[PDB]
């Protein structure tokens, strides 16, 4: 947490949700009636230090 | 004066603005 | 203590935050319709008297970078992109008007568009569709509704999404991501703004972070190597000062 | 009290050892989550002034208040944090590792120095007492 | 009032020590795109002369004058940017860290040579003073 | 007459 | 369900991240630990005299 | 008399 | 009660409870 | 009056 171990880690989690999400998608090819995931993200509040 | 010596009247205020006006 | 240290100092916090901003950014490689920040260092001189020496230095984030990134084919047709230079406009979380380039546009149990939770602004007040029913967008924002059961001969449009136009330097980015008109370009083209006939939208292609890799790359680079530098002359006024206290000795 | 010179060194001294004290503090919990009343750790922060009431312009340093910094606090996303907000936010310390540690150093260079100074004035004193055989 | 080898020492460190600050100015603000009047981040040096008072071309350093480099700024390509030129020119500063570390380094030895001087000459003098026991 | 000590008077800030 | 097996829950990108945070903030206290050592010698030097 | 110490006075330069 | 001044009064027993109550 | 100087007693206890 020095503000920029935290910001990667959010990012590489996100990444490894968006693996588990397409390998979800892709273990389920066979299924039937199976509807594809797509994951969707935001950035979360912006913090403002010192204004314009 | 030089820097170092004696003078009779204060330093002005020091400031360093972010952007100029 | 000499001062030299508190130069060094700065600019190594400085770094840290040139660093936070560099991942911020990188964590939203694949945010929809994503603006990446830029990040400057800038100098200001400490004014008084004597030899003007020390020169502070301060990050800064002048605006965002509105090169359009890459588009998505995602055969679904709610999601829209829009043509470059081009704005969305959703109402935003303190019931005002903000702009945004997330064309992933969803409908509500009770038929309201919405972007990120955000009611999308239409011609005429946010859009509310047939509860239900499927929507097509056209090329120009027009909606068309088609009510199931009923035959495709019923399609009719519904409403017109709103589209604008604004540049970087028109547009800051607020605390929860959307953009919003600056001071000045406010009080020149008014409030709220007008919707501009040209933009075109493109239904079924979703747009993608901006984020560039390789100045993320150089960036931290760069970074890394002012930060040891910056560290090194910590080191050197640490020393200095320590042998310089003697001299206050017998 | 500390006689002049003692009492200006000694009040340095004490003031320059709560300043570390504080980066040390900032320094070890830079990655708190909470504290007892279950708000986050903000930076501590000491401020020096001089202390000369009796008709001059220079007596020395006192630490007049500690007070915890306004910068605002670091955001992290955690919603399965008990104390996350209604948007799922924790507030975490704003602390400067690289400010807290130029600080260190630099309280120890002027405690340093002001060691040397009553070290000195102490042996100046000692002189005088022979004054004249 | 400082005398002799005390003033040349005097005059001596604080010169190093303003060599070291431009130095770690330079350093600092190496990458600065703009300053605070949209003008770039120009290089700054320090000129040295010796006292010499009016007769006496044997005296401690001096700093006359803090100059900007006027060597050409570097260019990169920005059409983007704001303080681009009408070619696309974004200038950005003239610092050879290299240049930089150096004189930081070479300052410091400087500055740690002269504190010895001074310590020696102290010394001298105050043994001085018990000319005849 | 006096304030923060270090580095919380000696970084740039926008004026009040 | 039947048939399946649920493992550990443990993420690896955190613990690494854990690791190294805690690697870079002990040196830090290690840091600030040798400065309060260096700094009491003087003091106790000024007990002289 | 004297000049710029240190770096921009040691290295070679086109003559002026 | 100026810090590193003489009281009367002894100083009260400082205490560091790890939660609120 | 008093007891283990040095690591045991500057260290947080659960209270007792």
């Amino acid at each position: 947490m020095i503000s920029s171990l935290w910001i990667a880690k959010t990012g590489l989690d996100a990444q490894q949700t968006n693996m588990d999400v397409i390998a979800n998608n892709l273990a389920n090819v066979s299924t039937n009636g199976f509807k594809r995931q797509r994951a969707v993200f935001e950035d979360l509040l912006y913090q403002t230090i010192r204004q314009p | 004066g030089v820097p170092g010596a004696l003078s009779n009247q204060p330093a002005p205020p020091n400031e360093a603005p972010i952007a100029t006006p | 203590m000499d001062h030299a240290i508190y130069t060094a100092m700065g600019a190594a916090s400085q770094t840290l935050n040139q660093q936070a901003v560099t991942a911020s950014n990188l964590a939203n490689a694949s945010t929809p319709g994503f603006r990446a920040q830029l990040n400057a260092l800038r100098a200001v001189p400490v004014d008084g008297l004597s030899l003007a020496t020390r020169t502070l230095v301060t990050a800064s984030t002048p605006g965002a970078d509105m090169t359009p990134g890459q588009l998505d084919y995602t055969s679904r047709p709610l999601d829209v992109a829009l043509q470059q230079d081009g704005w969305l406009v959703v109402q935003a979380a303190d019931g005002a008007e903000g702009y945004t380039r997330n064309g992933n546009i969803q409908v509500g149990p009770t038929g309201q568009l919405t972007i990120q939770g955000h009611p999308v602004i239409g011609e005429g007040g946010p859009i509310t569709v047939p509860e239900g029913s499927e929507i097509t967008i056209a090329a120009d924002g027009t909606i068309s509704a088609l009510n199931p059961g009923d035959p495709p001969n019923t399609v009719a449009p519904v409403g017109r999404l709103k589209l604008v136009k604004a540049e970087g330097n028109e547009v800051q980015r607020s605390d929860d991501g959307l953009f919003r008109l600056t001071a000045e370009a406010q009080a020149e083209r008014g409030a709220v703004l007008a919707a501009d006939p040209s933009i075109r939208i493109m239904s079924g292609v979703l747009e993608g972070s901006n984020v560039k890799p390789v100045e993320a790359m150089t960036d931290m680079i760069a970074n890394a190597r002012r930060f040891e530098m910056q560290m090194k002359v910590i080191t050197s006024v640490d020393e200095n000062e320590g042998r310089a206290n003697q001299l206050l000795s017998m | 009290a500390l006689l002049n010179i003692f009492d200006i060194a000694g009040s340095a001294l004490a003031a320059q050892s709560k300043r570390l004290n504080v980066a040390a503090s900032n320094l070890a919990n830079a990655d708190s989550v909470t504290g007892p009343d279950g708000q986050p750790y903000r930076a501590k922060q000491v401020v020096f002034q001089v202390d000369a009431a009796p008709g001059q312009a220079t007596g020395g340093v006192k630490v007049a208040s500690v007070i915890e910094s306004q910068a605002p606090e670091k955001l992290v996303y955690e919603p399965g944090n008990p104390l996350a907000d209604a948007n799922g936010y924790v507030k975490m310390p704003n602390v400067d590792v690289v400010g807290e540690m130029v600080n260190t150093m630099s309280a120890s260079r002027s405690y340093q120095a002001n060691i040397e100074v009553l070290n000195t004035v102490k042996s100046m004193m000692l002189k005088t007492l022979t004054l004249g055989q």
